[PDB]
């Protein structure tokens, strides 16, 4: 997906690792994702200088610089990929951006790709084992609690 | 600035890491290729025994 | 296909020297690459600060990777000049020392019968004269002796380890100015807490 | 002596494509030097348009210069290997040379 990238940040894509440098995987929806995404080199200046953007990147903790926002796409994609996160959903909210910033290649770059194994029932059996397992832990170690 | 210098030296030890593999490998490629000059000479020392 | 194999050996050894500094390098890059444009988020945070910073991390380059690259090309340089004496002094010069050492025992062959009073080639000396023809006194010197290889890596090793101090000092400048910045709001900071006097 | 004075030649050879290589680097390293610090004289100019010019400049030997150099390298390389290739073959071989056309 460099190609995307330098595509849609035709000069000012800067020398950036492709991988999900993510730190919480909730850091944020799949609307402020979409949001993200269409941070496309011909409005970033509007969008960085936009009080709201500013408050949604203070939000998330991301900065206003391009490199950064690079990385946050980047990031968002390899989520897309990997861990599944985003649906056609996301696709519907960058159609509803696209009021604002007409970003075709990002969209058909998420329309056509092999997406992943899902595997949610699984993980949500794991998830809630992993708690009951805690539970019955702390219940070792106090009558009432 | 501190994120640099740590970079810096992450990459020192990786170097200093890698040269005990590195000068090994260096060292068999010497003695191979002297084995290398000692087997060719061996060769044309016999052929020159044909040749009397 | 001696040959061949050795060149192909000496080729690994280049390329591992270039995978280091490429390894350096993409480090080097992102580093440039994220605070080149690095911007400060709230009023009161030295507008000039940062640009200055930006301007520093976009140089970083030339700062600290370019003399790495040199010392990675005058190592390919000599390894590359010492495979061409290798090969020119023995692994084409071959059928030279053949004929050389040939003839040379055909002509002790022949003094050997001049003497017509009644009163010839062993094998070790045959081996040995194509050893000396071939430059392997030369070149047991140049690969066991003084190994030429184990003495180019070192040069890299030690090279690259005085750039990275010399960088570090650099890095010791900024850093030191930094801590001038700092000591300046301390003092104003414990001038505001030691008021009540 | 013939030896050394085609060595000396060869390093001649060199040493001018280096020359060529710093007059273009003296042009550059003056054009950062100036242009890393310049100031903006009036109220309304772009402080920010300024900085990016300053940031530029600044990295203007990886721009213009680095390039150059490595060719010059590689050329250098090349001539070196060329005078060994000479040297092995004829100013030294030329004993062997005699002994067997002898």
């Amino acid at each position: 997906m460099k190609e995307l990238f330098q595509k849609i940040w035709q000069n000012e894509l800067q020398f950036l690792n492709f991988d999900a440098k993510f730190q919480d995987k909730s850091k944020l929806d799949t609307a402020e994702c979409a949001i993200i995404l269409s941070v496309n080199k011909d409005n970033y200046e509007r969008y960085f200088l936009l009080k709201e953007f500013q408050e949604l990147c203070k939000k998330i903790d991301l900065r206003v610089d391009i490199f950064s926002m690079q990385n946050a796409q980047i990031c968002i994609l390899n989520l897309f990929k990997s861990g599944f996160i985003s649906k056609q959903d996301l696709l519907k909210a960058l159609k509803i951006l696209e009021k604002i910033s007409k970003n075709t290649e990002i969209f058909d770059f998420i329309l056509q790709e092999k997406v992943q194994s899902i595997d949610q029932k699984a993980l949500f059996q794991n998830d809630f084992k992993e708690l009951n397992t805690i539970n019955l832990e702390l219940q070792k170690l106090d009558e009432n609690l | 600035f501190d994120r640099l210098l740590n970079q810096f030296q992450s990459y020192e030890k990786h170097l200093l890491l890698a040269y005990e593999n590195f000068l090994k490998e260096i060292e068999i490629l010497n003695h191979q290729i002297l084995e290398q000059l000692k087997s060719i000479s061996e060769r044309i020392s016999s052929e020159i025994f044909a040749s009397v | 296909k001696i040959k061949n194999e050795l060149y192909k050996s000496f080729e690994e050894i280049k390329m591992k020297l270039k995978d280091f500094i490429n390894i350096l390098e993409r480090e080097i890059l992102l580093f440039k690459a994220e605070f080149s444009n690095i911007q400060k988020d709230h009023i009161f945070q030295s507008d000039k600060n940062f640009s200055e910073l930006r301007a520093f991390c976009n140089a970083s380059d030339e700062y600290f990777l370019k003399d790495f690259k040199e010392l990675l090309f005058k190592s390919i340089l000599e390894l590359d000049l010492f495979f061409e004496k290798l090969n020119l002094k023995a692994f084409t010069n071959y059928e030279n020392a053949t004929k050389l050492s040939l003839a040379f025992f055909s002509r002790k062959i022949n003094e050997s019968r001049v003497l017509y009073e009644l009163d010839y080639p062993k094998k070790s000396e045959i081996y040995e004269r194509v050893l000396n023809e071939l430059n392997v006194y030369e070149f047991e010197t140049l690969l066991i002796n003084k190994p030429i290889l184990t003495k180019i890596a070192k040069n890299f090793l030690e090279q690259s380890q005085n750039l990275i101090q010399e960088k570090n000092k650099f890095l010791d400048l900024k850093k030191a100015e930094l801590q001038k910045r700092r000591a300046q709001i301390l003092n104003v900071r414990e001038s505001i807490k030691e008021d009540h006097h």
